[PDB]
RNA sequence: AAACUAUGCCGACUAGGGAUCGGGUGGUGUUUUUUUA
């Protein structure tokens, strides 16, 4: 049915921000939406932002200026290495040091650049330029 | 501006004096041209709120039906601004009576994201998302012209 | 010739291992299982 | 109108951008790891 | 109508919108207290009841359902609440 | 209005009134 | 207008006091 | 989808945010309590227990105004139904179709709305089965339709 | 507290409002 | 009857203000039979950052949902009996492990008594006898959050000028920073 | 001395290789690339669905 | 026996506009009608 929370909450982000909308309304939330979200309002690429309650499962309003390009998921949460890291970056995003990529460690949620100076990888949740 | 107004000082390495209305953050700030000692700031409550600083304190604050981006003082008159503000306008406020605007200027088609006067007291400037770029004749209140 | 009575819909997969009721059985109980099913089928 | 809508620069080259987001096959996983 | 905040819209935006696209779904019905006048005695009916509600002392009917909001019937004298 | 076999003490008298 | 023509006490709300939603200070 | 209909409407019940009840409700948990076993032995089902409950006595929703859900009241004071009352309650209309067939060997609209309920009461079997709430090696067929209606 | 600086800033904005309205003038 | 109030727990100012229950009683007509049966387990105090101070009542459930009932008057004399207070009823609820993978036979805990659900019940019993409407959570781009609460506003005046003890004494029994709202 | 054509940017950003390091391994020589206004232009001309090229064509090593 | 001049770029889609069909709420005066249906 609904294909994921994470896809269908970062594509309504997408589209809004190319048609030209200040700030979105996104149903449910997720501990894993807010951790990406605060990834990329921690780079520039989007506001500031509400979680709202209702028991059911928590809303989402984000304020965003316009300096998102693109922002993403990958499907199959994948395994990568270190060497597979550099490769993945410069062979997804649109250059090399434009965007970041966004995994899941063990140590935490993080980008791949601040992945690299902890020095520790893992699976890769999806993708910002 | 940031969490919580700081006045700063510049040979003072700590916040001098902080003020905040409610502890929301605080967007944009303009002093005046003149009364010096005025200050006005708008933040992410959908709100202005007027400061003094020879009183030092808050003194005003209205709620609108939506968010200000950014307001500035006209330098012939030192107690009229206008606040430029995502529901596609430019408000004109006086500040004594915050129960009524001026005028609201009214021909963007997305949000108002700066706005300023000609030093001359008369004319105003409003730079919008939507990629153009309005003057007004304060007297009138709509487009005056487009860039 | 025309039947008013419509015909049962065929069972399903999981149904089929609730039926053998393997599905309530941990993993090696229903590996051994299986084992036996195949070796009796023999 | 017979014109064709100006299409965007296609940019994220692995696999395939959908509903779920960007499905890269294991085809493509083994090609570049 | 025009355009309005996601995050702090007005009464009127929230007393104009449906009931589950609000910004925080929540309910339409409400409570009548009534006094049935056979006894009059004190009750309380759902606003949106769907059941010829009848009080237990007098055995005579308050209100009849009618599509959505439960229709009384003549005399039966009401307070929200 | 009641559902005369619904609950388990009915089907349990069901199957008295059987016998 | 249509609003208008069959509501009784509908008031003009001007449209220089349309978008305030609140002063906190207040006047006589 | 509104499932076999293709119609994607939306109509229910909202729930206000608190997790009390209000302060204007002054009966007894208990007196509740009993007033739910006492329509319970008369024969309604939990569903029309809560329509009583809130219509009738301005007892806002049982499961806050008591600590569980109605049917664990009912399971409580030892009064489960034998299958779940949806099922059931299809149970009922299979029933009624097929007997209406029975009689009127034409209606084949009938004839696709049953194959609609059968494919349906599958799938809830099913997922009673998989809970093992109801037993594993039970059934559905005309024979448990005729000595668990009549 | 929080009502005596309600109080205190209705103060402060006649001030305010006094040395305004000489600017009006 | 200090002993007879008290759970266990002699200390100088849980006796005085169980002896102020003592005189409620003495002083009141129906308050007498209304409260005998209903204790509490400790008291508490907490001052605030304005100056003022404030008071906590640990109570077990039932007698807690008995002072739900007749809770407003009860703060009023006891207010008047201690000028210059504030005063809040609350619950002991106790909290229960995760079990680790190392574990005994243990319980799987509740979600009721989990970390998240009690720290709720706090807030709502603190806030009554006004009721909560909302729950908003900010995050800046500075790594700034900002938890926020939706009071309502049936009983406006007599709590405006409980906002700021709220606030303190959430902080003191939680460690949390939480900024309270109504819509006017 | 390399004169850049907004065509071929497009297609350098939709192929992925790096103008710099790119024509090094062409030319095998280092490489000065040149931007001239008119190119800039019409990069920003074609717009938002190539702010993505503009943001990598206002580098500081492209002369 | 049919067929026999028809053809609109498409989709995770944004704001919609009049007119209509099926319920629902609210106002509100006309038509209605009044202890009987
Ligand atoms: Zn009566
Ligand atoms: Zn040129």
């Amino acid at each position: 049915t609904r294909s994921s929370v994470l896809a269908d909450a970062l594509n309504a982000i997408n589209n809004a921000e190319k048609t030209g909308k200040r700030q979105v309304l996104i149903r449910p939330s997720s501990k894993v939406i807010i951790k990406f979200l605060q990834v990329m309002q921690k780079h520039g690429y989007i506001g500031e932002f509400e979680y709202i309650d209702d028991h059911r499962s928590g809303k989402i309003v984000v304020q965003l200026n316009g300096r998102l390009n693109k922002c993403g998921v990958i499907s199959p949460r994948f395994n990568v290495k270190i060497g597979d890291i550099e490769k993945w970056t410069a062979n997804l995003l649109p250059a090399r040091q434009f965007g970041y990529v966004i995994l899941t460690t063990s140590a935490g949620i993080m980008d791949h650049e601040e992945a690299r100076r902890k020095h520790v990888s893992g699976k890769i949740l999806g993708f910002v330029y | 501006g940031g969490a919580k107004i700081h006045l700063w000082d510049v040979n003072r390495l700590k916040p001098v004096s902080d003020l905040s209305w409610g502890a929301d953050n605080i967007t944009s700030l303009k002093f005046n041209q003149n009364e010096t000692d005025i200050l006005a700031s708008t933040g992410s409550d959908n709100s202005i709120v007027l400061y003094d600083l020879r009183t030092n304190s808050p003194t005003q604050k209205i709620v609108q039906t939506m968010r200000t981006n950014a307001i500035c003082w006209n330098p012939m008159e030192a107690f009229n601004f206008v606040t430029a503000n995502e529901d596609h306008n430019a408000y004109y406020y006086d500040m004594r009576n915050l129960s009524r605007s001026l005028n609201v200027f009214k021909d963007h088609v997305s949000a108002v994201m700066d706005v300023d006067f000609s030093p001359t007291g008369d004319e105003i400037v409003t730079g919008s998302y939507d990629k153009s770029i309005r003057i007004y004749k304060t007297n009138h209140g709509h487009s005056r012209e487009i860039y | 010739v025309y039947t008013p009575f419509p015909p049962a819909q065929l069972p399903r997969k999981v149904d089929l291992e609730i039926e053998s009721g393997e599905y309530f059985l941990s993993k090696r109980e229903k590996q051994m299982k299986k084992l036996n099913e195949q070796k009796e089928k023999q | 109108k017979a014109t064709k809508r100006e299409r965007g620069l296609k940019i994220s080259s692995v696999g395939r951008s959908t509903r779920n987001g960007l499905i890269v096959s294991k085809r493509d996983i083994a090609r570049i790891s | 109508v025009l355009v309005q905040d996601l995050l702090h819209p007005t009464a009127a935006s929230e007393a104009r919108k449906h009931k589950l696209k609000t910004l925080v779904q929540g309910p339409r019905s409400y409570f009548l207290d009534v006094k049935c006048p056979g006894c009059l005695n004190i009750t309380t009916v759902f606003s949106h009841a769907q059941t010829a509600v009848t009080c237990e002392s007098c055995s005579t009917i308050l209100c009849t359902p009618t599509g959505g909001k439960a229709k009384l019937s003549e005399g039966t004298s009401f307070r929200r609440k | 209005k009641a559902k005369k076999d619904f609950y388990r003490f009915q089907v349990r008298e069901r199957k008295k009134q059987e016998i | 207008a249509n609003e208008r023509r069959t509501r009784k006490d509908m008031p003009y709300i001007s449209e220089r006091k349309k978008q305030i939603v609140g002063t906190v200070h207040k006047y006589e | 989808g509104r499932m076999h209909s293709a119609g994607k409407g939306i109509s229910s019940s909202a729930i206000p945010y608190s997790r009390n009840a209000p302060a204007w409700f002054k009966l007894s948990s208990e007196s509740v309590i009993e007033q739910i076993v006492k329509y319970a032995r008369k024969g309604l089902t939990p569903s029309q227990i809560g329509v009583l409950l809130r219509d009738a006595h301005g007892v806002t929703q049982a499961r806050v105004i008591t600590g569980n859900k109605i049917m664990r009241i009912l399971k409580s004071n030892g009064l489960a139904p034998e299958i779940p009352e949806d099922l059931y309650y299809l149970i009922k209309k299979a029933v009624s179709v097929r007997k209406h067939l029975e009689r009127n060997r034409k209606d084949k609209d009938a004839k696709f709305r049953l194959i609609l309920i059968e494919s349906r009461i599958h799938r809830l079997a099913r997922y009673y089965r998989t809970v093992a709430v109801l037993p594993p090696n039970w059934k559905y067929e005309s024979a448990t339709a005729s000595a668990l209606v009549n | 507290q929080r009502i005596q600086q309600r109080h205190d800033r209705k103060a402060a904005y006649e001030i305010s409002r006094q040395e305004v309205s000489k600017w009006n003038d | 009857p200090q002993a007879k109030i008290l759970s266990q727990a002699p200390t100088e100012l849980e006796l005085q203000v169980a002896q102020a229950f003592v005189e409620l009683e003495n002083s009141s007509p129906e308050l007498k039979a209304e409260l005998r049966p209903l204790q509490f387990k400790s008291i508490r105090e907490i001052d605030v950052a304005g100056g003022k101070k404030a008071l906590a009542i640990f109570v077990p459930v039932p007698s807690l949902a008995g002072f739900h009932k007749v809770q407003t008057k009860l703060t009023r004399e006891l207010e008047k009996k201690f000028q210059d207070r504030h005063v809040i009823f609350l619950a002991e609820r106790r909290i229960l492990p995760k079990p680790s993978r190392t574990s005994r036979q243990v319980q799987k805990r509740p979600r009721s008594r989990t970390l998240t659900a009690v720290h709720d019940k706090i807030l709502e019993d603190l806030v009554f006898p006004t009721e909560i409407v909302g729950k908003r959570v900010r995050y800046l781009v500075g790594g700034n959050k900002i938890q926020k609460v939706l009071l309502d506003s049936k009983d406006v005046q007599q709590i405006d000028y409980k906002l700021e003890s709220f606030q303190a004494v959430y902080n003191k029994l939680t460690g949390k920073q939480i900024v309270f709202e109504i819509p006017s | 001395q390399v004169l850049i054509d907004t065509n071929f940017i497009n297609f350098s950003i939709q192929k992925k290789v790096d103008i710099v390091r790119g024509m090094m391994d062409c030319l095998l020589a280092k490489c000065n690339p040149l931007i001239t206004d008119c190119v800039m232009a019409e990069l920003e001309k074609l717009g938002p669905k190539y702010r993505i090229a503009l943001k990598l064509a206002r580098d500081p090593r492209i002369k």
